[PDB]
């Protein structure tokens, strides 16, 4: 029913340097979505709801805005643990949830 | 009455079946519970914490949603534990019995229907949802459960 | 809160699964939450298996063919998962979750996303 | 009379949140920031009767409003306030920075902190006590990781959204 799309696949970035991503769904949502980061070998945590609304506990240099059907996630400033996979998940309500396919971010 | 109380397999409680026809039940050790208050026979398997639900002026979801009894009922109800033949190592889920409904059912009444269940304010158009249950559920037995969660065997005389 | 699993490293090519999940310092027992089950096959995306509410109502991803199965034990309370007749593309890591459901000023009933996480289980298929 | 408690001027702060004891103005109402009830519907709330009806308000940080929530962790639910796992009520909450927040800093509202044991649910803890250290006894700021148990909050003029004041008050209903 419902399907997502990121992009770009794989990012390379350095030290101070800006990142957007981008999330796109086949259908309207109404802002029903979230973004989830995960490490090597670890379970993922929750960082963004809402499309907009920041979760306890994770750094302010985190953004995120959007509704409808495009969505972006900003990083101010990456820091040497902002390396990691990422990825966009909706919970709409009328049709089953997915996950996107994940981005990786490394060192240039 | 032997291809009734001996048969190989029963009916799910909310697809009970109708029988017609035109001593060992009575002296019987076997039958755990043997209380009487045109024949028809019937036969399903419920947990045995539901067997009190089985009686005139009972409420809850077996009553309320499979099977319900008349106030003026005429008959017996036989019910014995059947453990060591419906259970299985693995657990089995092959019983099914209805969980929600817009209303009561009235006495011998049968309901087969598996349309969805719309909660909520907004109407699903038959695609279930967040909001739009299955009104299908399946029970759980294993070997190792206790007594009041072991299958049970009942069949309900009605003269 | 902390959520810890238990289940089987190894596992026959035609054999029957069985995980199993729990929680401290807290209780099934409430009407306020809800759990789910995610998988991930190595080097891949995530999936959503499906829901289970209190009061024993399920809610199932269609796109599977309903070869799996979730349900509670009260005697322990325990969540667990069931599928039979596993195969070689079985091999993944499991998840169990919870989640949290509230109503809205208009009437309506939403929920929110997933925010505990258990350590997850690796099986392998034998041969 | 929900006006008393919807529409004072002074509050108190969340380490001393004040009790009260007693709906269409409520969620008809568009000024509210946030409106969120567990285990019951806002329309349905005229079609029931109960014996008890408790109204509690404070003032925390906007960053700080998921922490009023059954289930949450942080600072604030750890050591200032903290819901049953099975409340039964509804949290509202609205921006204030028209007020609390003067040039230079208010510094009037308080906030627990380093506390040794968690809270129970539904209580308070006002009493200034030994200061949370290490092994060395401390009875002022002699200690090098001697702490004073309490802090101020920073509310300006300007300031991230974030960091503004927030005015909430949360319902609990039983029967």
């Amino acid at each position: 029913d419902i399907q997502m799309t990121q992009s770009p696949s794989t990012l390379s970035a350095s030290v101070g340097d800006r990142v957007t991503i981008t999330c796109r769904a086949s259908q309207s949502i109404s802002s029903w979505l979230a973004w989830y980061q995960q490490k090597p070998g670890k379970a993922p945590k929750l960082l963004i709801y809402d499309a907009s609304s920041l979760e306890s506990g994770v750094p302010s240099r985190f953004s995120g805005s959007g509704s409808g059907t495009e969505f972006t996630l900003t990083i101010s400033s990456l820091q040497p643990d902002d390396f990691a996979t990422y990825y966009c998940q909706q919970y709409n309500s009328y049709s089953p949830w997915t996950f996107g396919q994940g981005t990786k971010v490394e060192i240039k | 009455f032997g291809e009734v109380f001996n048969a190989t397999r029963f009916a799910s409680v909310y697809a009970w079946n109708r029988k017609r026809i035109s001593s060992v039940l009575y002296n019987s050790a076997s039958f755990s519970t043997f209380k009487c208050y045109n024949v028809y026979a019937d036969s399903f398997v419920i947990r045995g914490d539901e067997v009190r639900q089985i009686a005139p002026g009972q409420t809850g979801k077996i009553a309320d949603y499979n099977y319900k009894l008349p106030d003026d009922f005429t008959g017996c109800v036989i019910a014995w534990n059947s453990n060591n033949l419906d259970s299985k190592v693995g657990g089995n889920y092959n019983y099914l019995y209805r969980l929600f409904r817009k209303s009561n059912l009235k006495p011998f009444e049968r309901d087969i229907s598996t349309e969805i269940y719309q909660a909520g304010s907004t109407p699903c158009n038959g695609v279930e949802g967040f909001n739009c249950y299955f009104p299908l559920q399946s029970y759980g037995f294993q070997p190792t459960n206790g007594v009041g969660y072991q299958p049970y065997r009942v069949v309900v005389l009605s003269f | 809160v902390q959520l810890q699993q238990w289940g089987p490293g190894l596992v026959n090519p035609s054999e029957t699964l069985s995980l199993t999940c729990s929680v401290s310092g807290g209780s099934f027992a409430t009407e306020n939450y809800y759990w789910s089950w995610i998988r991930q096959h190595p080097g891949e995306g995530l999936e959503w298996i499906g829901n289970i509410y209190f009061s024993g109502n399920t809610y199932y991803n269609p796109s599977l063919n309903n070869r799996f199965t979730i349900s509670f034990d009260t005697s322990k309370n325990h969540l667990s998962l069931k599928l039979p007749s596993v195969t070689a593309a079985d091999t993944a890591v499991y998840y169990c979750a919870r989640g949290t459901i509230y109503f809205d000023r208009s009437g309506y009933r939403r929920v929110d996303p997933f925010h505990i996480w258990g350590q997850g289980t690796m099986v392998i298929v034998s041969s």
